């Protein structure tokens, strides 16, 4: 269950669908104000739907489908706030056609849609739809919407729009991929005679899309453009962060190719005038590009989330101030949180006194927990949350318009909680969602036995999770099967509650599943995260057989039965870890696996390969050791297993067909399935079951003796 | 095991070639036991040249090399000109072009001339000196084709790469323009290329969609060079026209086979070379389809009548595939039809006729419809057929010959169920005079080794007595039980059990993991009646399993035999049958087959060429409601324990990745079972031989994996 409440204001906040209608609710005394009914089924199912910020008029997406990770195609319809009277949103002369975004905006009922990635604005409903940019190209022109690159690597999202504070002008981005090469994946399934599909996949040492960034006024509209800096060592740019910093002032960063010089700057919009901020620097890369600011009601000195060097532990993430025009010889950085702790992000900053809220994970790296410090110099971090229910470790709060009252939601490690509550006395007035569906089913079904047994190597304590079937005895022997996933900037060990085919393994069979998060895991300092820079899939793999080894040791672990896996990276690492334990002690595992594994990175993304092994095209020399094609070579009799989709746009199918080409080199017996032209997240829930059937049935039949 | 097979043939009516044994090639005189060394061993000098051809004065030879084919058999890449006894090689450069690829030279019939194709451009040199004139140019890159063949044509019924013919008197060419540009380009993906590969296009025509035109045409070997185009009849029923093959019945007037589209009508007609002219001199049809248009009348010297083969009712059993002798001109009057002999068998080929007498030479199923034997017979009336072979040897029932220019000497092969046994023979005496070639080393290797005890047991269903053969791992007993192993093939058109001698990985897993297997000729096997081949018509992919069904429960019957371990393979159309021969027996003693496993199948005939769904279920394109229950999509529902595999490389041409691809969507859409192995831009006829050392491997351990227990 979701509410996926947000606040209107302080009183109220959205209190969207729990399990059909909505309601608005309000946190004065708990009124839930009508406004959406079961009006939504007549609308062809609209998956995704908005209110105007009049909240006069819902907006439907009915007919969307996702092409890429998430992108809201489809057709949009206006309709009156009570309920009924639907009428199609079109650019002009353009009948019933899927629309890749629309949006909403700050005031009144005024709104945008892309049409051909070209923004068409209307500050009314009964607006006529206008040309405000048409400039856009199908797949080269993307202004509105992210790119491919932007959508999956850097930016993570595919709107590409920001409306002012006053809701008068528009920020966007004008990606040009003129300049980039071309893939055609190839379709098998589309008609008696398919024919490939273009994209432009920029791939390592390729030229990378080109980026502008744009300001359109909504009223009277020319477009103003902002000159970026012009360091000698970003002559390849991208924006990373924009944000609004006033209704006429905007925050921007942006990054060089070489993702280690990185640039804050604030910009205006109506005039396209850019004034230097702020700059950061490494020796290998830069993390989290993607912060946005957190600046005030007057655009005075702003928040900031800087890898301090905080003495021992490497640098951390920590939260600084800087002021509203800093003098030109030097700014006014001050680090407010301290200690050897990460803040995961802010929450909130209280212009009204000192109350700068934010999750951080001081209480344990895999626990998110609520503090809000002050911006005066005492730096008062208070917890709010800690332990308001015992079953919440992770948390997340969004707070309202005046601050005084935030929702909270669990998320793990048991039922996932959603609750209201204020920031002051810290009080549960009542309960906005209990998943109660949620926890019939896991009362009624065998939860697996969750528990923690953390390693340390080297200067780096790296944490690990294992479970039980709820049933574990000594008598049994339980076959260890190592999950790893190893996304450089990402964690993969933590305390949040899941549903996955490591549950249903572990409840049909009672196989251990191992998870530890491997050299080049966030959020433990940077160290952790740069040690790794030039050195993928060569350290995590050996924090991997340490462990494993660990696990081992036990007698309740067996030797004959050992098994790995690993989905995108992680596959390449499970099939990296398929060695031969010396000679007299082989068998290192019994059945291994990977899904849509990358070896060779010369033949991924630029934003990803270089941004860890430096830009390609030049022979870096540290590209060529990440091959398993070594680490594949002896593979006696172990069973060795690839999935992969055949339009996985994420990680090419060239990667495991190369792979097949190496193992026919090396004549080694393997397994392999094909997903004929789906992508690689698989949108549609029927593949995913259908992916953990397979999985299963072949983990099964390698452990059964 | 490796066979050094010379394979000569008869330069002279005294003496043939004797091409390599175990290197230097030689040239054997029948005359007096006279081998003449012609060639050294400085061909391994020639860039390691393949192939190596010699001119009708033996005066030069040509040797072609290059690194692989095409589509079945593309040799193409550099040609190399040398002196007879040896020395001067120069690369054969087209004009204007410096040392490059050279898709085809060949020899003429007389002195040395020859011509040479680069990209579809003939160019003609009487001798080693003269300049290559461009004869004819029109053809481009996939596009318009003449004197090679495309894919449709090397692939479905040319079955040869060159598609041009010398006339007898060394002045004419008779070339085969094709015009594909009609004709749908379809793309493989490329997952090996560079960090961007491009995918590969080339003409495919699918089933409904048209086919490429086709045309004949003459050009000149000396000065004008000129041309002159053929015209096609002109029936009703042949708004769409193929060429089979062409010959020259003379300098100056060529046969040539018409087919239509719905390919139940073909004309024989004589074109005058010379003139365009085509005169009609046979007429044949059928309801469904015309078989077995892959056969050459015998035209004498003279252009006399000729000796053509065409299915004459043969009583019962449906009509059979029997010689004919036509008149050199036969009258529209009524025609000429004599068929030489006639029985319960067919001719697989006329060897030639002597104009010195009555003696027909030809290579028959005469014996049985599994062996192959030469017989002879008399072309007057008294058509007495008389040995050649007949079982000459007890150990090689298979048999193929060449006879010489004069019928004086024929050379002689076994290869089955023995050696192949090269043998030059003469048709007076009809002994041995010495021995070409045996292959001793493979002899004492087959005895060195645990041979596999070979076993027939025919079956008999409705009107037919089905062929069958079984394997034995050579220690076998009939108590003890042996996991069973089926091989189907079903090619229409096609022979599995034949007496023909043949190693593969049936022994390799026979011999040493201990399996029996089985090889059927279900309905609409070849060689077997034309009755018989047309049962399947319109019924494709149901009565033969049938067939295959009966074959399993009767080795079922066996008490040796196992029943927790059976398994089926095929491969290209075999591989869509042994997909569609996953059953569950009755319903108690199911789990008919515990492994699976194909190659290459054709899932929906539409998603194949249409030359072959048209021949063999009618023309597409209209709904033909007979390609919608022939996907096996139907069939693999159950699909229950079997284990499956499928093994399909990524750049097949034949059999093109999309029928996999359609296939594994049914799995999905199914939730079947299987595994799936790729071969990344492959070709289809993989000629590799360390790369077939890995499917072997790969299939023996999957089968017996399988059947471990």
């Amino acid at each position: 269950h979701d509410p996926e409440a947000k606040w209107i204001s302080d009183t109220e906040f959205i209190y969207r669908e729990q399990k059909g209608t909505v309601r608005l609710w309000n946190v004065e005394t708990n009124t839930s104000t009508v406004l959406i009914e079961g009006k939504k089924i007549e609308s062809l199912r609209a998956i995704r739907y908005e209110i105007s910020p009049d909240r006069e008029y819902a907006l439907f997406s009915y007919n969307v489908e996702p092409i890429y990770q998430h992108s809201y195609t489809g057709y949009y319809v206006l309709s009156k706030i009570p309920h009924g009277d639907p009428q199609s949103l079109d650019p002009p002369e353009v009948s019933n056609a899927k629309l890749q975004y629309a949006g909403w905006g700050p005031k009144g009922q005024q709104l945008i849609f892309i049409f051909e990635n070209n923004i068409y604005y209307c500050a009314h409903v009964g607006k006529q739809a206008i040309r405000v940019v048409s400039t856009g190209k199908e797949g080269v022109i993307y202004n509105g919407l992210s790119d491919w690159l932007y959508e999956e690597e850097i930016l993570k999202t595919h709107i590409a729009h920001w409306w002012s504070p006053d809701g008068t002008r528009l920020a966007y981005a004008a990606i040009n991929d003129s300049r980039v090469p071309i893939m055609e994946l190839p379709t098998y399934t589309g008609s008696i005679y398919p024919t490939v599909k273009p994209y432009h996949y920029p791939k390592a040492g390729s030229e990378n899309p080109s980026i502008s960034l744009h300001v359109i006024g909504l009223n009277g509209t020319h477009d103003l453009e902002m000159m970026p800096p012009d360091d000698p060592r970003m002559r390849e740019y991208y924006i990373t962060m924009v944000k609004w910093a006033t209704s006429t002032k905007v925050a921007v960063t942006w990054l060089n190719r070489a993702q280690n010089v990185s640039i804050l700057t604030l910009c205006d919009a109506t005039t396209g005038v850019c004034t230097k901020k702020h700059e950061d620097e490494s020796e290998a890369w830069l993390h989290r590009q993607n912060e946005e600011p957190v600046f005030s009601k007057d655009g005075r000195k702003f928040f900031f989330i800087r890898a301090i060097p905080q003495g021992g532990r490497g640098k951390f993430y920590h939260i600084t101030v800087s002021s509203s025009q800093p003098n030109s010889s030097n700014d006014n950085i001050q680090s407010i949180t301290s200690g050897d702790w990460d803040v995961t992000k802010i929450l909130a900053y209280d212009e009204k006194g000192n109350k700068i809220y934010f999750l951080s994970t001081e209480d344990l790296p895999r626990r998110r927990q609520l503090y809000s410090a002050n911006t005066v110099g005492n730096f008062n971090r208070q917890c709010l949350s800690c332990d308001l229910v015992e079953n919440c470790t992770y948390f997340s709060a969004s707070f309202s318009h005046s601050m005084d009252f935030f929702l909270l939601k669990c998320e793990g490690p048991g039922v996932p909680m959603v609750t209201v509550h204020n920031t002051t006395d810290k009080k549960k007035m009542f309960d906005l969602e209990t998943n109660e569906h949620v926890k019939k089913a896991i009362n009624d079904r065998q939860m697996p036995k969750v528990e923690y047994r953390d390693i340390e190597i080297d200067d780096y304590n790296l944490p690990m999770q294992i479970l039980k079937p709820a049933t574990f005895t000594d008598t049994t022997h339980y076959p260890l099967l190592l999950v790893v996933d190893g996304t450089p900037g990402s964690q993969s060990v933590a305390e949040k509650f899941e549903v996955s085919w490591e549950t249903v393994m572990v409840s049909s069979h009672g196989a251990v599943v191992v998870k530890c998060d491997g050299r080049g895991s966030g959020f433990q300092g940077t160290k952790l995260l740069h040690e790794v820079r030039r050195r993928l899939g060569l350290l995590e793999e050996k924090d991997q057989m340490e462990a494993v080894r660990t696990m081992l040791k036990e007698q309740y672990i067996d030797r004959t039965r050992v098994a790995v896996f690993g989905k995108d990276y992680g596959g390449y690492l499970s099939t990296y870890i398929l060695p031969a334990k010396g000679e007299n002690q082989g068998q290192t595992f019994t059945c291994g696996s990977a899904l849509s594994p990358i070896t060779d990175f010369k033949l991924y993304a630029s934003a990803f390969s270089e941004r860890y092994l430096g830009l390609h095209g030049l022979d870096n020399r540290a590209y060529e050791m990440t091959k398993v094609a070594h680490r594949v070579s002896a593979l006696e009799e172990q069973q060795f297993l690839i999935i992969h989709p055949t339009a996985d746009e994420k990680i090419h199918f060239q990667h495991t067909a190369e792979l097949i080409t190496q193992l026919i080199r090396g004549k080694a017996n393997y397994s392999l399935q094909i997903y004929p032209d789906e992508s690689h997240y698989f949108t549609s829930s029927s593949l995913k079951q259908h992916l953990y059937r397979s999985i299963i049935n072949f983990f099964v039949e390698c452990f059964r003796i | 095991f490796k066979i050094h097979d010379p394979e000569a043939k008869w330069i002279s009516d005294t003496e043939f070639i004797y091409r390599e044994q175990k290197g230097t090639v030689r040239l054997w005189n029948v005359e007096t036991n006279t081998s003449t060394v012609l060639i050294e061993g400085k061909k391994i000098e020639s860039l390691r040249a393949i192939r190596y051809e010699i001119s009708p004065d033996r005066e030069y030879a040509l040797f072609s090399y290059n690194v692989e084919p095409i589509y079945q058999h593309s040799y193409t890449g550099y040609y190399v000109l040398s002196k007879i006894p040896h020395g001067d090689p120069q690369s054969l450069d087209p004009p204007e072009v410096s040392n490059a690829k050279l898709q085809y030279a060949g020899w003429g019939p007389k002195g040395q001339q020859l011509i040479f194709i680069f990209e579809n451009n003939i160019y003609y040199c009487a001798h080693v000196g003269k300049q290559a004139i461009r004869v004819v140019s029109t053809g481009k890159e996939g596009v318009i084709y003449n004197g090679l063949s495309d894919w449709l044509y090397e692939e479905e019924i040319l079955k040869t790469h060159i598609a041009h013919w010398w006339s007898p008197d060394g002045t004419r060419l008779a070339y085969a323009a094709i015009n594909d540009s009609r004709v749908p380009i379809m793309e493989l993906p490329t997952y090996t290329g560079s960090i961007y590969p491009t995918v590969k296009p080339y003409h495919y025509p699918k089933a409904g969609s048209e086919n490429p035109s086709i045309s004949l045409h003459v050009i000149g070997l000396n000065g004008p060079t000129h041309d002159l185009e053929m015209m096609p009849p002109d029936d009703p029923r042949m708004r769409e026209y193929y060429i089979t093959m062409v010959k020259w019945a003379t300098s100056t007037k060529v046969a040539v086979t018409w087919l239509n589209r719905a390919q139940n009508v073909s004309i024989l007609t004589l074109c005058d070379a010379t003139t365009g002219v085509c005169t009609k001199k046979h007429e044949d049809e059928s309801e469904a389809w015309l078989h077995r248009q892959n056969e050459e009348p015998v035209f004498s010297k003279d252009g006399r009548k000729f000796f053509f083969i065409r299915a004459i009712p043969q009583g019962g059993r449906g009509k059979f595939y029997h010689i004919t002798v036509s008149s050199s001109q036969p009258n529209s009057s009524n025609d000429n039809i004599q068929s030489i002999t006639s029985g319960d068998w067919d001719v697989t080929k006329i060897l030639a006729y002597d104009e010195k007498g009555n003696k027909i030479y030809f290579l028959s199923t005469e014996d049985l419809p599994r062996r192959r034997q030469l017989y002879s017979a008399n072309t007057v009336g008294n058509f007495n057929r008389q040995c050649l072979s007949c079982d000459l040897v007890e150990n090689c029932t298979y048999f193929s010959a060449s006879f010489s220019h004069s019928m004086d000497f024929f050379l002689l092969k076994c290869e089955g169920p023995g050696v192949p046994m090269v043998t030059v023979h003469n048709t007076t005496d009809k002994k041995k005079m010495f021995d070409l070639e045996t292959n001793e080393h493979v002899k004492k290797a087959i005895n060195d080794r645990q041979m596999p005890k070979v076993e027939y047991r025919d079956i008999e269903i409705d009107d037919y007595n089905l062929p069958m053969q079984i394997l034995k791992p050579a220690t076998f007993t009939d108590t003890t039980h042996y996991p069973l192993l089926l091989v189907v093939d079903g090619t229409p058109g096609s022979q599995s059990v034949a007496e023909k001698f043949e190693v593969s990985w049936e022994t390799v897993m026979v011999s040493s993991h201990g399996a029996v297997v089985v090889k059927c000729d279900g309905r609409g096997s070849g060689f077997q009646g034309t009755k018989l081949l047309h049962e399947v018509r319109r019924r494709l992919g149901l009565l033969e399993e049938k067939d295959q069904m009966e074959a399993v429960r009767t080795m079922l019957k066996e008490q040796y035999i196992d029943r927790t371990r059976v398994a089926v393979f095929g491969k290209d159309y075999g591989g869509y049958l042994s997909t569609y021969i996953l059953p569950a027996k009755g319903e108690n003693q199911g789990q008919t087959f515990t492994c699976g496993s194909a190659l290459s199948p054709i899932t929906d005939f539409k998603l194949y060429a249409s030359a072959f769904s048209e021949r063999y279920l009618g023309l597409h394109g209209l709904d033909n409601r007979a390609y919608e229950m022939t996907k096996v999509a139907h069939r693999v529902s159950a699909l229950e324990e079997q284990q499956f595999l499928i093994i399909h490389p990524t750049a097949d041409e034949k059999i093109h990745f999309q029928h996999t691809a359609e296939l594994i969507t049914q799995l999905i859409r199914g939730k079947a079972n299987y595994s799936l192995q790729i071969y990344p831009d492959e070709s289809h006829y993989f000629t590799s031989s360390s790369l077939k050392q890995h499917l072997y491997r790969s299939i023996i351990n999957f089968f017996v994996e399988c059947f471990r227990i």
